[PDB]
This record gives C-alpha cells, structure tokens and sequence, in this order.
C-alpha cells in the first residue's frame, strides 16, 4: 500500500506524547490503605488510570491530585509522596531520605498542621542554601482560621506561599491550595517572569464555589492579609516575607515572580560559569604567555560583568552601580597571604527584580462645560 | 602617576559559525608598538545647524593587530569565525568584546593580521 | 582551616552588607572532622593603639536546628585488666525491630582497646593491658550513630564521669591569642554523631586591652552547618 | 559482483560471510521463479543504470523494478516481515514485476570491530 | 599513579555526594598519592602522622557466581582437589574450566584434569600460603592452599576482597604533606561494580594535638583499561 | 620560537585558456624583501547598525610579486593565462591555489610583475 | 476521547497517513547534510530545516481537504534528527523522527432550536 | 551564528509544464551582495479617506537573483517552467514557495538571472 | 539632552484581524540613521486660483522603518495584521497611533521593513 | 560533497607516506609515494519513521 517498501514507518496512535516533561511538582498528603502502593516513597504518577488504588481512595490526597491532575492539561511531571496515617493529624515527617537530590520545583502540602508546614519549609530552605548543589524549589501551603489566628499562625518563610482562608470558606481548604500550585507550575515552569494574579492569569478553574454576597475577609482583613503575607483569593501572588534579617523592608523578595526569576539567574550563571573550567588562571605575574589558553582574575571579572550586562532588563533590572554590585575577590586578595591557595574565588552580585506594574490610583474629578 | 601606556594581555576566542566548534581563549602577542583602538559609544552624531545634532544608532568598533598563532587557521582572522576578544592595558584597564565579527578584512602576509572587529557593545572596567 | 576577618565597628560595614548580612559568618563542617579557625582582629584592635588582645575569650554553643537523635548514648565501667561485656539493643527505642544491624565503624573505633561485636547487640571490649583512663567507640544501629564510653579505672574505685561529648564542641584549652598580630586561634571539633542538615550557632566574646589595662569587649557569631560529604 | 542465494532463513542467513565484493540476493525456499533469471535481471539493471552516474541507489519501486520477471501475482510472500527485518541487519538484497529494495552488499564488519 | 589534592576546608568535584573517582581494572595493583599540602600547610605544625585508616564499602557488588575454597596440605606431599562442587551451574550449561596462566600458583604447579580435577604439587622445601585463580565458564574465583611444615598445621588466612588496600604499604611525607598508598584489585572483581574507599587522616600541631580529615574515592572496576 | 618570516619556495603553473596547453610547475624568486599577501575567507562582511552584519559572498584573493621567468611570455603574467600558484614559508606553512585568474593587470617593466590572483578558495597546511 | 469515534475519522486518518507517506517518498536516498548545513553549488540535497519547511508547506496546503485549521503549527510539526532522540553514540546517520497531529475537520450537527410561538 | 543578515542555501526545483519532467532540487549561489526579497501578505491595501482602507486580494511575491546553473537551460529561468524555490538565511529563517511562476522576465546575459516569482502563499519558519 | 534629534523608543502591538489575537507591545530598533516621518492633519488642501483652497478629507499618515523582530512573522509587517504604534523621540515628544493599517506594502528582504501606516488621527504629547 | 563526505579531520586521513630518504644517490629509481586516504560515502536518506497523533478540538 505504498508503505510496503520500508522507508516510512508510521504509528497512528491517539495517545502519543512529545513534550519534554520538566515541571516536577510534588504533592504530599495522608492516605487510606485502599491505595495499593508503598507509602513514604516518591511515585511519579501517570495520568488518572493509575488512581485511587495507588494513593488511597477518598482521602485528602485523592481530591488534591484530582484537582492537580485537573487544572494543568499538559506540561508538568506530577510526583506524589503518599504519607501514611496513624487533634490527631499524624504529621511527623523528617524525611530528607525518601525525598532527596531528585529535585522538585513546586510543592503542595495538604495539611493545616503548623509542624508539617514548618518541616517542609526547613527542607526547602535547606535546598535553597549556599550549598553548591542547587535546584531552587518552592512550596505552597494553606492556612485557615480567623484573622488573629491567621496572623499569629505564620512566619517569615519566603519559600512558601501560605494561603489564607476564613472560617466560612465553603470549599474544603486543601483543594484550592492544590489547584493554586498546579496552575502556577504548569504556567510558569518555562517563563519565570509571569505572575499569577488578576483574573485571566490565575483564576482557579477547578473550584466552582457557590456564589454569595458576604465574601469572606472584609476589605480591612484583605489589607491585613495582603500586607502581612498571605495570598487571599486569586490576587496578590506574593510570598509572605514582611521582614529580613534585621531591617523589615525588603521589597525584593516579595513577589513569587522575583523568586522564580532569581532561581533562573542562579541556574543560568551556574551553567554559564562552567566555561571557566580547566582554563588555567594566572594569579601572581598576571601575564598569560603566548600560545597557552589562560585567564587572569581581572579578565574573569570583566567576563562576568559583560555577562551581567546582557541579561539585564530580562533577568536583572538596571544594576545601579555596576562597579560595586558585581565583585570578584580572589582567595589571596582578602586573606593576608598565609592561608591563601590558588583556585578559590568569591563572587557576589546584587539581585534586583525587574520592576513590575502595580496599583494606579485614579482621581477623576467631574465638572461641567 | 598614570603608569606607562601599553597592552599587556590579548585573549581571543574563536568560534566557527559552520561547525559550531570553539577554540580558545588563546593569548596573542602584539606585533609592533601600535595599540588596539576602541570606540564604546554605540551612537554616532551628525552636525546639524545651530548647535543641534542628529543622534542615530551605530556599532561599537575595535581595531586590533596581532601576530597569527601558528595553530589557528588564517581564515579565522579574515572573518570566517566569531571572535571574543579581551584586552588589558598596564594601568589596569580591561576591555571585553563578545560575539563580535570581523568586518572588511584586509590582505595579510601570514604573520601579522589587523582585525577590524564590530560588536554591539564593549565594556570597560576602570581600574580602582 | 577557616580564616575570618572581624568587623571594624567603625562607620561603614563590610562583607556583603549590601543587602544586609545573614548576620553570622558560615562554617561548613563534616561529622568527625576537627578543624582550626583563626579570627583576625586587626581591623578592630589595631586602631585601638594599645596592647592588643588578651587570653580572656569565652564561647557559647547554641543549636538552632538539632533534629534530636534516634539512638541514645550509654556509659559503661570496668576495672583494669578485666574484660568488659556490654549490650547494644536497649539503646535503640524503635517502632519496629525490622533488621537492626549493629555495626562498629572502624574509622571511629576504640583508642586503647579492641572490640568484638556479638551476633545480636552484644559486644566484648578488651581494654589494653596496663592502661587506665577513658575510652570511647562509636556504634551505628541501623544507620543511626551513637557513642559508648567504657572508661576504665585502675581498680582503685572509679573515674567520676565523662561529659558525653556533644555533636559540636570547642576543646577546653587549645586556643591562643597573638598580641603582636591580633589573631585568635581556636580549634573546632564536631563529633561523628552530628546529623547532616543541623545548624548550630557559636558566639565568641573577645576582650582587648588598652595601654593602661582597661577593657574593650567585642562579640561575634558564626553559624555551623553540619553537612555530610564536606 | 552480483549473485543469488536461495533456501530457508537458516541456510541463507548462514550462507554468507563478510564478503563485501558481492551482493547476495536472498530467495525463499518457495520462490516460484528460477533464481538465475532474477539474479541476472538485477545485475543487468544495476549495470545499465550506473554507467554514467554511480551514485543512484537502485532500490524501491520506481528505479529497481525488475521489468522482465512477470512473476505470477499471489497473495503471500516468502520471507515474512520478521525474517526480513532479520536479514536486513545481516546484509542481503531481499526482493518483494517484483521490485528490489535495500540494495546493499554482504558487508557487515571490518577486521574485528563489527559496527 | 593517581594524584589527588585535598580541599583545604574553607567552604570554598562534588559528583554525587562528595567523593572523588578512581578507575580500576581487575588484577592490577596501582599506587595513589594524595597531597594534604593544601590543608595542613596553613596549620603550621609537625605535618602529618602515620595514623591513616582505610575502609571499603560497596555500592554496587554484583554478588559472585562461583565460590572460593580452602586447603591445608603438607610440605612436599602432592595435593588433589576438585573444581565441580564450586560452580552451582543453575541452568544446564557446560562446566568448562580453565586456569589462567596470568594468575597461576606462586610456588607450585597445577594439573587441570579433564573434569574439574586438579593436582597441586607444592614447591619442594616450601611452607606457607599459595593462591590461584580459576575461571569456571567465564566467572572467576580463587582457590587457596596452605602448605604446612609437617609439624601440626597452619592458620587460615582471609579470602582476599575484590578491592583492597595492602596492610602495611602506606607512608606519609611530613616535609611535603603527601600520603602514599596502594590500591589492589582482585582478579575476581566483576566489571561494572563500584566500591567506596573512605580515609581519615590526622595531622598534628606543634604541641601534640590532632586535626582530623575525612574523604572518599569511588573505585569503579572497569574492564578493558 | 616562530622562525624568521619569509618565503622559501614559489611554484607557478600556467595553462593557456585558448589552446589548453600547460607549462610548469616552474619555480620563481622574490624580487625584493616584501612578501605575498592573502585573504582566505570567501565571505566578506559589511558593518550594519547596532552590532549586526551582512555576510555576502566574495572571492579569495592573493597578491604575489615575482621575477619574470625568461622562458615564459610576459602575457602569461598579465592575465592571458590561467595560473595555479603555491607558496611555502620558512615556518612550514604552505598556501596552495588552483584555477586562479590574474585580475586587474598592472603595467610592468619586463623583469618584475605583481600578480593579483583571484581564486575560489585558498588552502593552508598550518605547519605540523 | 471521541477522537476515533466517527468512522469517517479513522478512514480519513488512514487516507492522510498514506498520503503523507507518498509525499515523504521524495526524500529518498537524496543526500541530507546534517553537520555543515551548507549545500555546495551544484549538489542536490537538503538538511533538517529545509525539510521541516517543506513538511509544514504540505501541511498548510492540505488544510481544508484532510486536515483542519492547525493550532500553533510550530508545536505540531517536529523533525528531530536521529542522533537527537537516541542514546548519544548510537544513532545511525540518515534517519529522522517526524511526528505530527491531525485535528480532523468539523462538520454539522447539534441544531437545538428554541422556537417561541409568542404572540402579538 | 546569530546577527548575520545573509543567505546560506537556495534550492530550486524546475518542472516543465510541457513534458512534465522534473529537475532538482538543485542548489544555487548568490551573484552579488543583494538578498532575495519577500512579501508574504496576500492582500494589498489602498488608502481610502478618514482612516479606512480597501482590502483586496493579491499575490505573494518574491524577487530572487541567482547564478544560472550551466546544466539547466536558460529558458527555465525566463518563465518557461514551473519553479519550486526554498531559501534559508543565516539566522535560521527558511522560506518555502511551491509551484511558483516567473512573471515579467527581464533580459539576461547568461550567467546571472533575476527571477520575479509570483505564488499563492509563502510560509516562514521563524527560528526557535 | 534637550537638543539631540532622533528616535529613542518604538513600541508596536500586532492584532491579527481574523483570529483576533494580540501580540505586544514589543519594542523595536531603527535599521539606519533615517527617522520616521509623520503627517497629522487629516485634511489635505488643494490649491485653487486667486488665494482660495479646497479642503478635503484624508488620512493621518506615518512612515516608519524598523528591523523585523525574529519572533513576529514577516506577514504581520506586510499588512496582514492591524498595528498600534508609538514613537518617542529624545526631546520628549511622543506620537501614538491606534488601529493602524499597513497600506501599499513594499518588498522587504526579511530584516528591515518600511511600513506605511495610515490611521484616522495621530496624537502628540508636545514635551512639557 | 559529491565523491565523499566532509572529512572530520583532513590532516589525519590524508597521508602521503613516502620513502625517498631511503633511496640513495647511487641509484635513480624513484616513485614510491604511496597515498592512503579514508572514506565515508555521502550520507543519504533512510527510514524516516513518523508518529502521527490524531486529535480534535
């Protein structure tokens, strides 16, 4: 049939898949033993077919991943950590063993227990530490309760996006939470600049909440939540930071967009610097010979600056004083020469998220003629 | 003070835009006392009437003479490869030019080439 | 070796205060290592024209992230020459006895004796002949590491007590200060029982001296990060 | 050089060495033609075509259709897909009128480094 | 000769966790030098000491197919042995045996019979231990014989591990802070296996105290160089 | 290192473009101290704006002065004969050229000509 | 997943499969340069991009007859070469991996009138 | 590489509308520095009054100068055969045009023709 | 700097008026030294006799050359997509234009197009 | 391009291994200038295995 020869070889399959998966969200939640699968074991689940008898029918995880499996149609690689059960809330979980170097971008924890949330926080912040192996993860957790409680039941962590919910919210909390994370991932896991807010870029699809008149957090409470932190719905996709080491105002690490772009710059500079391996870096005579591949610390700083002067506008913003924001000091330079050793260098930059749009106060004042 | 003018290091990185191969960064040596010449402002000006001026867009140029290295083919200096050059004077100044391209090649005898490089922007370091 | 330069406490700041500072310098440690740290007060004590530093430094270890251990520690006693026997099963309060593998890592074995591990949580420690003191060895029950000390008297009565070395510590007397160059040296020992991922905080209070014998106090902090493979 | 080889997989698959100077047209044990005819035809066509230009791959239907064979139309081949796929890794000149494809030689391996 | 440099512990090849890499071929006995010069020179003292400790762990082992066997013959007397009850040959397979001439005996000669039989004639006027390496259908194992000086007996040595570090062949150069040691690989090491060697070296200050340092190297048993 | 610059051997082969008769390859001798020049890249560049560049096609050229050989007519140097030239320097480099065409003939005196050869591509053999 | 619900869908699927084949019969032993992508003057060949072009062209042409109005065509068509989807050193020179969607056309149904005889 | 405005490959396939014979796809080379010029929008516009515009139907045009290949007859370029053209630039763009027709042929000298091709629609590929 | 004439910012927004999809606003860069030209008064005049004039209705016109952005297809510049443009000069002036329609498309080479935008009215913002 | 494919490393494949040095002046016989060149025939078209994925809107 003109296909006998052997040149073309066609497979007409409806359920094909070409996408380069990426986008490796993890979902954590308690389970019912109906799910035939080893607990405390990361399982990169497929689409629905391998369902409730894989994680536990009925239990929170079921609905959570259902919403997640929902939302995003294509783009993510869903991962599940089906924790087991036991004022009960069996949450204990110091488990950097089961989940390890294999790194996940988005995290969603369907449990209002402060301890579990804080443990996830610690794990993420550990991943986000100066330690040379990096993957730059981010989590999403929910938090119900009254205004006083919501405020009190919080922290400084900027590695989560703790969602606030009034004690009237019809939908079961964790549900929305999952959806939120889901959307974010599948949306931003290629473009980090995007920010999930407004109506078009962020409306949770799988919610279908019953409409009413009395919304929830009144305007005052809305301001309280927003300023303080939480991502009251969606609008204001910030990460509760509100502070810093000592001085409170640290606008930089407020938006999630800022955090994703910072991770992007980190991985870009990491995959870029690797062209300075081998090389040979003269540091005493600062005079490379003729015919030998080599570089000098000053030359390296020049290269770094040139680089940081191209990604500007797209990753960084303006670099006010380039002469000071980017500094490269050699081991021998800082340390008075007794404890110096060629090979060690110190680079320090100044991240400035590209300024975005915000409120536009209007003061239209009518008159006649 | 103003430590004596002159070049100290010339690093060049060749990249062929056909096979995507990379060579360098290889150092080179000045052939004479002439120094590489630079122009950073990527905007030329033209004299209008009565003090005005027409500011349009342009390139950042560079003039660099170097002795050919007997391992890199000569064609790579006559504009068959993208060059990444870096100069460092004695007073500390270092100028970097990335993904440049050799424009208007001139005849060379095989041991001393003079590249007219054009690029989008050159960065200066201004020694402390 | 770690080498830190102290802040000058004068006007402007230093070391990335650009966007503020983690407020503590960082010290990466690996369980079992014993490294050396030098702190140079030349930036702070040199403008204070006087007699430099003094030998009146004081330290403080505080844990900000501990992850309390699974296997508890234990203490043993025996006379000189007589062999010691001991158990290794009541030190691991577990939810299951699944496959408990009593293991004695040779890298941190005994110091003046030998140990023969039994089949099931038993061990025989033969102290070295003509020896009396303190001897420890680090066991590993199911990955979880603990220590067992079998300090041996010379059969007089007993040694009072070993202090059950902490995960991170600074030895009692191995520090020094050079008033000629304003440098303080001290050693940092971290036990093999430290858990990877923990974070401790060591605060140092160092006092200088003017030309007439008065005091100038300075306080600094350092965050010790216990990371395996480092 | 062009030559044939006929029989059942086993034999044809084991009746050929790394000889690169020959194209061994494989023929099933039930091949309802006289091998000589087909082999001659193949060789002749290849020669006639590649006199001025050698690059032309004599394969497929269009150019490689042995004209004078007039095979009796049937509804079942000899070598099926499996055994074909088999002796296509092993160099042979399987023929499906009947057209020629995979016009290769019985060359599989240099001195020892097979690939 | 492998040559590695230690990190001077300033928080300044992580690979998978930290440990370095060392390729190795089955049967070789190579040498490694590690330079603590970067770590012990700033700590001005008396250099290193001869108190290194080595430990071998396997992260990929591929449990052996064939098994080993012992022997306790006497001096001058011939020894007889079998080689059929070693390979469990689970699936019906030819039991073709072989004695590689590269790893034959050391003070004797074997006589491989027709069916896994071998006759070991120890060298006259010789008392001690001897080994040889057989290959039962591609899979390699060892046979150890202890020739006894006709008085009573001889103790039992330990069957050599696939990857090992010799008992006493280590050295330290305090004038250059260099540790030398040997890496021995058994011919029974299966290609593709990966072991881990951990070292704990102690330096010393001018007063007699100690400074500990711990590192690893991942030994990859690879075939064909 | 870089042994002395200078030319060692010059080979030339003439082929009349009418009768297709071939002469050579004959050697030649430099008339002075100057050296032949080269340009290998068959793609010249032109300075566009904002760092860009227009890469068009062009010809590899070669300028070479030689002493006229008193057995070859002068017309064969003035551009009435297709030439194939080869040059070899002291440092080991060799530059070969096939199907050249003497373009833009310059008035000579009968004992020293300067040929401007244009060819499709010049090939190198960077010394060992 | 009614993709293969309509019989006509499957039929035209087979049809467009064999049509795509007969189109990608011209790219036979015709040379393909995948390392320099600079075809020399006189040579007869192509390269991955010069073939992706023709594939997209054919796709656009047939829209309306077999295919429907494509979605973002830069996603549907892909012409990954051999040694880009295979274990590094394995891919044999001269094999490609083209893969494409269909989106069969639409036809008429689902007429839901809501007549209203309301009065005057 | 990026930032290089120029053509890299030009493929042309001739089909005679008389004997139904096919020739190609044959590669061609640019005769000078001019680039092939394009127009994709198949709808011309005309300026009406007060911001409006009359959108009418039109064709997709292409202007392509190429060196005549000494194996294809000249008539195939002067509008006596249906052509299938396909261009690729240096920045990755590749433009395909099928079943075009050479309209309004111009005089030629035999070595460099300028084809004004008209077609129904041209597709672009927009490098990733 | 209160004097220098020239263009500083150029914003363009495409909306294809079949699928009703919007792209932008994307920035652009001038291809040469020339500047865009304008005509704001939508009432052209025609010279009658004896000092009078006929005042008819016409279009706000704008002529703008830009470098094609390698992520927008060329057709969107050739007049198959409604454009909304904004130009800002150094002296502070800005000229905005909404619901433009590229009229009389001109043959381009793929990297530098010259759009003739026609709209109902162009707005100024005379620098303070 | 027509006769063979692009040489990966032209300064390795081509080799004009001569022997002239051996040849002494006490004899005239020239001509051993053997040449050994590698070969990689021009790459062609082969299996273009396709994978269609029907769908709908």
């Amino acid at each position: 049939d003109a296909l006998s020869d052997g040149f073309v070889r066609l497979c007409i399959d409806p359920s094909l898949n070409f996408f380069g998966e990426g986008c490796k969200i993890l979902v954590e939640g308690q389970m019912t033993d109906d799910g035939s699968a080893t607990p405390d074991a990361v399982t990169c689940v497929t689409s629905e077919l391998d369902i409730i008898e894989r994680f536990g029918q009925g239990s929170v995880l079921t609905e959570s991943l259902r919403k997640v499996f929902c939302t995003c149609k294509s783009g993510v690689s869903v991962y599940a950590l089906p924790r087991e059960d036991a004022s009960v809330n069996p949450t204990p979980n110091d488990y950097a063993t089961v989940v390890n170097e294999c790194c996940f971008a988005v995290y969603v924890l369907s449990s209002d227990d402060t301890d579990w949330q804080e443990n996830l926080r610690d794990w993420i912040r550990s991943a986000w530490d100066c330690s040379k192996p990096q993957c730059f993860g981010h989590g999403y957790v929910f938090n119900k309760g009254t205004l006083g409680q919501v405020l009190a039941d919080g922290d400084n962590s900027a590695e989560l996006s703790r969602l606030a919910l009034p004690t009237t919210y019809p939908v079961l909390p964790y549900l929305t939470n999952a959806a939120y994370g889901a959307l974010s991932a599948c949306s931003t896991c290629n473009n980090p600049e995007l920010n999930i807010q407004g109506q078009t870029f962020g409306l949770l699809s799988c919610i279908n909440m019953p409409e009413s008149c009395t919304p929830g957090w009144t305007f005052g409470e809305v301001t309280q939540l927003q300023a303080n932190g939480f991502v009251v719905s969606i609008y204001n996709d910030v990460t509760n930071y509100l502070r810093d080491e000592k001085n409170r105002p640290n606008a930089t690490f407020r938006d999630a967009s800022s955090r994703r772009l910072a991770a992007a710059t980190g991985v870009a500079l990491a995959e870029f610097l690797q062209q300075f391996n081998g090389l040979a870096v003269f540091t005493k005579n600062t005079n490379i010979r003729t015919g030998i591949i080599g570089t000098n610390p000053r030359l390296m700083l020049g290269k770094i600056r040139k680089w940081a002067q191209d990604n500007v506008g797209t990753l960084f913003s303006e670099f006010d004083n380039i002469n000071e924001d980017i500094q490269l000091l050699t081991d021998f330079e800082v340390q008075p020469k007794c404890v110096g050793q060629p090979g060690i260098f110190h680079l320090n930059m100044r991240y400035r998220p590209p300024v975005r749009g915000a409120r536009i106060n209007v003061n239209m004042a009518p008159a006649l003629f | 003070c103003n430590k004596q003018n002159g070049v100290k290091n010339i690093l060049i990185t060749f990249t062929d835009c056909d096979t995507q191969e990379v060579i360098g960064p290889i150092s080179h040596e000045q052939p004479d006392d002439t120094l590489p010449t630079y122009k950073n402002c990527a905007w030329t000006n033209t004299a209008l009437t009565n003090g005005y001026v027409q500011r349009s867009a342009s390139n950042a140029t560079m003039t660099l003479p170097v002795v050919r290295d007997l391992r890199v083919p000569l064609a790579f200096y006559q504009g068959c490869a993208q060059v990444d050059v870096q100069v460092e004077k004695f007073d500390g100044t270092v100028m970097t030019l990335t993904e440049g391209a050799v424009v208007e090649p001139e005849e060379s005898d095989g041991r001393s080439v003079t590249m007219n490089i054009v690029a989008s922007e050159i960065d200066e370091l201004l020694p402390p | 070796m770690y080498f830190f330069s102290v802040d000058p406490r004068n006007g402007a700041s230093k070391s990335g205060d650009v966007c503020g500072s983690c407020c503590c310098e960082s010290i990466s440690a690996r369980p079992g290592e014993v490294n050396g740290v030098m702190v140079s007060y030349a930036a702070w004590s040199a403008p204070l024209r006087g007699h430099g530093l003094t030998n009146k430094t004081t330290f403080e270890i505080d844990g900000v992230s501990v992850t309390p251990p699974k296997v508890s520690n234990a203490f043993g006693r025996t006379k000189v020459g007589v062999v010691f026997e001991g158990t290794l099963s009541d030190l691991f309060p577990n939810p299951e006895g699944e496959q408990v593998e009593y293991e004695i890592s040779e890298l941190n074995g005994p110091s003046n004796g030998v140990v023969e591990l039994g089949a099931n949580g038993a061990f025989t420690y033969t102290p070295g002949a003509l020896f009396t003191g303190v001897d420890r060895f680090w066991f590993s029950i199911n990955g979880n590491i603990g220590e067992y000390v079998i300090s041996v008297d010379p059969t007089t009565s007993e040694l009072p007590q070993p202090p059950f070395t902490t995960p991170v510590y600074v030895p009692a007397a191995r520090r020094s200060v050079d008033p000629r160059t304003h440098v303080l040296k001290f050693v940092l020992g971290v036990s093999p029982a430290a858990i990877p991922g923990d974070v401790y905080r060591l605060t140092v209070r160092q006092v200088a001296i003017d030309c007439d014998g008065n005091e100038f106090v300075h306080i600094s902090c350092y965050d010790i990060s216990i990371g395996s493979c480092g | 050089g062009y030559v044939f080889n006929k029989g059942t997989l086993g034999q044809v698959l084991a009746d050929g060495d790394n000889s690169a100077e020959l194209s061994r047209l494989a023929l099933p044990t039930t091949y309802p033609v006289l091998p000589y005819l087909t082999n001659a035809a193949y060789g002749a066509l290849s020669a006639c075509s590649t006199c001025n230009n050698p690059e032309l791959n004599i394969q497929g239907q269009t150019f490689g259709l042995l004209s004078c064979i007039n095979m009796p139309e049937s509804c079942t081949p000899g070598w099926t897909f499996g055994e074909v796929t088999q002796l296509q890794a092993n160099g042979f000149v399987v023929s499906g009128s009947p057209y020629i494809y995979n016009d290769v030689t019985n060359y599989l391996r240099d001195e020892k480094n097979r690939p």
